[PDB]
């Protein structure tokens, strides 16, 4: 089994280029996306087929008049924010919340905002409390924190609303987020330089995106080169793990994904 | 959000306890709410329950069991004031607002020394019947009578002899109508 | 914050006439409600607006609709009035789709398919029992609002010219003179009880006034009896010794 | 006000052969703000028939957005990816490495 999340981002930007919308809000189950409003459209849209096929139109008519309330909401705050820092022209808020299934069956949720992409105000539910990382933030967080009522509405939508959504959307998209692509990978010997070899252990076609490479000696071997776990525009993902060689130890890449490890020693 | 229930009426004496029951059942739940509707007046929030567990504030609490999709309003000290309609409301997970038809609460006044009597007014330039200082455990039946109208019950509270009464009027066009028997 | 203003309080239509009802809200709030509320069941949605610039259906949208133009008002039009539209009328406002609902003091509207059946009432005072006075040493005068249609009326008592509120009690619903009928005329009676020292002081003036609601002196009118207009009714007695 | 310049990476879907129908991706990351500019060239020249996602969002709040374009490498066709943001004074060009 594997850890499950569901996220959504909110970007409002203040006075934008003619194009960019106003405000956007994307949902995400794992790397997916599954829902997407803007103030362009004004209209919330499946991004996956799945949660189209399952979710009658009443469901993305409420969703469009709560996603407006929302964007309408998100305008007045940055434009407080700004009034707060004296701040003209254009900034940038941002809104992300979620929670993860994980195998055991425990859970995580999360709330937390930034202003012009760094990070502003992360909720503790646990501790019914609001981390402001500057005065402005703290003048917010005092307000919000008088609000006993709503923080409890918050601490209850991570923990039981945010998981039986994410628990939904797992089911009608099961064939999707659940399946596996074990990747296909292999060993390049590369002379790097005049008479220095390095080793590359390159992973493609695998899903989900969650993977290990590492490269041991007979021990794991230190500066290792590792490349991004990228998307390959087909739903699956590649990635690689490179060492240099002194000019005679025995060298093997590892490589772990959905609970199946994998050993290639080049001779 | 499919559906809500909560008692038509409960009837408790000034200066007790009344516990108002409400069910709910939904797959989603974002709260539970309690309003407070005196009779011609606009509802008002008395409560907002999310977690299991119980808030007070004053003589008033409310309680939430999730497990048991149930909720109470608990009032202690009744007043004549508490009488009201009780409405319940939870919000699924679209914040669809349901709302219960809503409990109305009739409080008794505590009658010390009821002095029950049905005396006759003085006519205006039609003949009026005043049944008063009777006991809260009396209910006013209506005539049977189609040309005698009896109103219901009503309490009042003459702050200046710190005084409660009950009474009920009764009229008719009749000029065979007596006062002494119309409220049987 | 004067919080959530709704008018009107009271209105009667005829089947077939437009009305709107206003709302307004000082409290910056993003949401907008309109409900009807009906015996023996829950506040049901007629519409709402989850901010300026937008509005959707609630449970029983038909026969209405809505405008939000403005964060501030949220109108409610019955396109053509019928009588299943006979109920009382609430505009409620929230900061968010989750927050408590700020409630107007509501619209109660009735519909008829005659404007002949609208009466205002005939208001009476009955002085208090000298058998009450002698047995308790408290005088109870009784107030009757009686043949009015629709029942939309506000019972208010007056001593010396001063509204008084300690010692009053008020039918909370007006009766049916004619229970049969579905448009059956209402009576309406309250107590005031004083001490009988304060009833036997002729300084004394006690005034039972009825504010009723019913036409518009611009309402067309062809029946005999005069126009049935929004009009104050009162009656008066004076105190007594004796 | 911290802005972050795009990380510009450019790679086929499928190990590149000539002669043989690949996918061309350029992945544009960890940028801030949201507007972006991005062109896939072929010896210079913009491709016309080029797909992206939509926007994406980043927990550390920066963007990311995958371009891709049908294409058959040879060994004289030159693939790039240009990309402008407002932390580039110039649209920056970034070759695709042949797969080394
Ligand atoms: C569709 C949807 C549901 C819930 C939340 O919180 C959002 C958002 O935050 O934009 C969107």
């Amino acid at each position: 089994m594997r850890t499950h999340s569901l996220r959504y981002f909110r970007l409002g930007v203040s006075d934008p280029i003619h194009g960019v919308p106003e405000f956007i809000s994307v949902g995400y189950v794992d790397s997916h996306p599954i829902t997407t409003y803007d103030s362009v459209t004004r209209q919330k849209e499946p991004r996956a087929p799945w949660m189209a096929e399952n979710l009658a139109p009443d469901h993305w008519e409420r969703y469009t008049q709560l996603l407006r309330g929302w964007q309408q909401m998100f305008k007045v705050e940055l434009k407080r924010l700004q009034r707060h820092y004296n701040h003209s022209g254009s900034h940038t808020y941002q809104r992300m919340i979620g929670c993860e299934l994980l195998e055991d069956g425990s859970t995580t949720g999360f709330l937390q905002y930034a202003y012009d992409g760094q990070d502003f105000l992360i909720f503790n539910k646990d501790t019914l409390s609001w981390l402001a990382v500057d005065n402005v933030a703290h003048t917010i967080k005092q307000a919000w924190e008088a609000n006993q009522h709503e923080l409890l509405y918050q601490k209850n939508w991570l923990e039981e609303e945010c998981i039986a959504w994410l628990k939904r959307f797992l089911e009608y998209g099961k064939d999707t987020l659940q399946r596996t692509e074990p990747p296909l990978v292999r060993v390049n010997r590369k002379e790097t330089f005049p008479g220095v070899t390095a080793l590359f252990c390159k992973a493609h076609g695998f899903y989900p995106p969650e993977i290990y490479m590492t490269w041991m000696k007979n021990e794991i071997v230190q500066e290792i080169d590792y490349g991004d776990i990228l998307p390959s525009g087909d739903g699956t993902y590649q990635a690689w793990a490179s060492i240099e060689l002194d000019p005679s130890n025995l060298y093997s890449c590892h490589v772990e994904h959905s609970g199946v490890h994998m050993v290639l020693q080049v001779p | 959000g499919q559906n809500i229930d909560q008692p038509t009426e409960m009837t408790a004496t000034e200066g007790a306890i009344v516990q108002i029951n409400c069910t709910y059942q939904t797959s989603g739940f974002n709260g539970l709410f309690w309003y407070q509707q005196h009779a011609g007046e606009a509802p008002t929030f008395l409560s907002y329950n999310v977690l299991d567990g119980l808030e007070e504030k004053g003589r008033f609490s409310s309680f939430l069991s999730r497990s048991k999709g149930y909720s109470y309003l608990l009032l202690k000290e009744l007043q004549m004031k508490d009488s009201a309609s009780y409405l319940c409301a939870f919000l699924d997970s679209n914040y669809q607002l349901i709302w219960g038809a809503g409990t109305k609460l009739i409080i008794k006044p505590d009658i010390q020394n009821p002095d029950p009597a049905v005396y006759q007014l003085r006519d205006s330039k039609k003949s009026v019947c005043l049944f008063t200082d009777f006991d809260s455990q009396t209910n006013v039946s209506q005539s049977k009578d189609s040309d005698v109208y009896i109103t219901d019950k009503c309490v009042l509270d003459m702050r200046s002899m710190d005084f409660k009464s009950n009474s009920a009027v009764a009229w008719s066009n009749k000029s065979d109508f007596a006062c002494a028997n119309a409220f049987n | 914050n004067a919080g959530v203003t709704q008018t009107p309080k009271f209105q009667v239509l005829k089947t077939g006439q437009s009305m709107t009802l206003q709302c307004a809200q000082d409290m910056n709030h993003n949401y907008m409600y309109w409900y009807r509320q009906d015996p023996g069941m829950g506040l049901r949605l007629i519409y709402y607006s989850a901010s300026e610039g937008t509005t959707d259906k609630g449970e029983v949208p038909n026969g209405y609709n809505v405008s939000r133009s403005t964060t501030e008002d949220f109108p409610l039009r019955l396109l053509s009035a019928a009588p299943s539209q006979t109920s009382v009328y609430f505009c409620a406002s929230s900061n968010r789709e989750y927050s408590p609902l700020h409630f107007g003091n509501g619209t109660r509207l009735t519909v008829t398919e005659d404007l002949n059946k609208v009466f205002p009432p005939e208001v009476a005072v009955f002085e208090p029992s000298e058998a009450e006075i002698s047995h308790t040493q408290k005088a109870t005068l009784v107030c009757l609002a009686t043949g009015f249609y629709p029942d939309h009326v506000e019972l208010s008592w007056w001593v010396n010219g001063k509204e008084v509120h300690s010692g009053v009690c008020t039918d909370p619903q007006p009766l049916k003179e004619q229970p049969a009928l579905n448009d059956s005329r209402y009576a309406l009676s309250s107590r005031l009880r004083v001490s009988a020292t304060f009833w036997q002081d002729p300084r004394n003036h006690f005034r039972c006034q009825v504010q009723f609601y019913g036409l518009s002196e611009n309402d067309e009118w062809t029946q005999d009896r005069a126009k049935p207009v929004t009009q104050i009714v009162s009656a008066e007695a004076w105190g007594r010794a004796d | 006000m911290i802005q972050r310049t795009p990380k510009i990476q450019v790679y086929s879907r499928h190990p590149a052969e000539n002669g043989k129908s690949n996918f061309l991706n350029c992945y544009v990351s960890g940028f801030h703000p949201s507007d972006i500019e991005v062109d896939l060239l072929k010896n210079g020249e913009r491709i016309e028939k080029v797909e992206h996602s939509d926007l994406s969002f980043s927990k550390d709040w920066s963007f990311y957005l995958l371009y891709y374009t049908e294409f058959t490498p040879t060994e004289k066709d030159e693939y790039a990816c240009r990309v402008n943001h407002v932390t580039l004074s110039q649209p920056k060009i970034v070759k695709w490495d042949r797969d080394m």
